[PDB]
């Protein structure tokens, strides 16, 4: 009995290049509760990824917020890779500054 | 304040 | 309207006899207390600045009640294995929701208590706080066991006494933080979408509480069936975000206006793309 996670990757504040901000990864609507989440800068793991809160919602599906510090630039890429039982392969969602 | 379960499943 | 909830989870893991037990307290959807057995020193902890008003005795007892909970969840998980004749080689989950809503009249409106096994309805306490609702055949064994033992009487006493009591307390203590609003910092952005069609993003940022409403308008008519609406997301600082986009014909953007509705916004906002 499995639910695929939904993924949103977004900054905390309006992104401007060269200026520090916080990159979020809101993972929702999933079961089982065990999940592996990684946030990346150009395909490399970003250190010190603070895991806000394991919890679940009214429908019993679990959620969590992964966040780290990042410096938005013109040519750097940022992503959140999620591995979870429901998926046959790790999913990778890129950060888009218009989303 | 937390709640404690009286009887087992 | 005001509420208090406790979301509880025990997860049996492959090989570990102990389940991980996680308990989170909510006051009007705001996390105020947390307990994670996976912490190096598992104890209930403040998750809101107004909880600091409680003393060591409050934290000491809560933590003890939690260890008692840990044991309840484990045996239950073990008993649940047998009911559904499952193999003891994998992992399973037992979740619980309990609490109380208060109406506009700070009086009690409703008690809440519901259980789940594998993320699916198992057994729940009826609103009358006297009768139980089972979800499948396995649940009925707990139903019949609980009806006899007077379990419902005990849960009723908590959901009508202590739940109410401490919520009223938390509401007085966390008044300054809980009854606050942060109105949204909305703005419209402009991006390409397709050949001779741009897209219009109506953002709403840094707002509290989570509840919000974004609408798009063409010729004084809401564009409900044509609107890409993301679900509300936390900023990580206690505020929330949401945006809504439409696909508009190029050179005809000024025709479109964005509207924002929030309880911290006496007059609703009206926005349009600014070249």
């Amino acid at each position: 009995i499995q639910k695929t996670p939904q993924i949103q990757v977004y900054s905390r504040h309006p992104p401007e290049n060269g200026k520090p901000n916080i990159l979020n990864c809101y993972v929702t609507q999933f079961h089982p509760p065990h999940i592996e989440i990684q946030m990346l800068k150009n395909g490399k793991k970003i250190p010190k990824v603070e895991m806000s809160d394991m919890s679940f919602s009214k429908d019993w599906s679990f959620y969590i917020l992964a966040h780290t510090e990042f410096t938005p630039t013109e040519t750097d890429t940022y992503a959140c890779r999620v591995k979870h039982d429901s998926m046959a392969e790790p999913k990778t969602v890129y950060w888009d500054r218009d989303m | 304040l937390s709640l404690r379960n009286p009887i087992l499943v | 309207p005001h509420s208090m909830r406790y979301f509880e989870t025990a997860v049996s893991r492959p090989g570990l006899e102990e389940p991980r037990y996680i308990s989170v307290g909510y006051v009007d959807n705001k996390e105020f207390v947390r307990f994670d057995s996976d912490a190096e020193n598992p104890r209930y902890e403040p998750r809101a600045p107004w909880m600091e008003q409680e003393g060591p005795e409050y934290w000491e007892r809560e933590t003890q009640k939690a260890k008692g909970q840990e044991q309840w969840f484990r045996v239950s998980l073990r008993n649940l294995l047998g009911y559904y004749n499952q193999s003891a080689g994998g992992s399973h989950t037992l979740q619980q929701m309990s609490g109380c809503d208060l109406g506009s009249d700070w009086r009690l409106l409703r008690g809440y208590l519901q259980f789940a096994y594998e993320g699916r309805d198992y057994i729940a306490l009826n609103e009358d706080l006297k009768t139980w609702t089972a979800a499948d055949m396995a649940a009925q064994i707990t139903r019949r066991k609980w009806e006899q033992s007077g379990a419902a009487e005990h849960y009723k006493a908590y959901l009508e006494g202590e739940c109410v009591e401490w919520l009223h307390r938390y509401l007085k203590n966390g008044n300054a933080t809980l009854l606050r609003t942060d109105s949204p910092k909305a703005h419209v952005t402009h991006h390409p979408r397709s050949k001779g069609e741009v897209t219009l993003r109506c953002w709403a940022l840094g707002f509290y509480p989570a509840d919000i409403t974004l609408t798009w308008q063409l010729n004084g008519e809401e564009l409900t069936q044509d609107m890409e609406l993301v679900e509300t997301r936390p900023a990580g600082d206690g505020t929330f975000q949401k945006w809504a986009s439409v696909v508009v014909p190029l050179g005809k953007e000024q025709n479109y206006t964005c509207r924002v509705y929030h309880e911290g916004l006496p007059e609703p906002l009206t926005l349009r793309w600014e070249p």
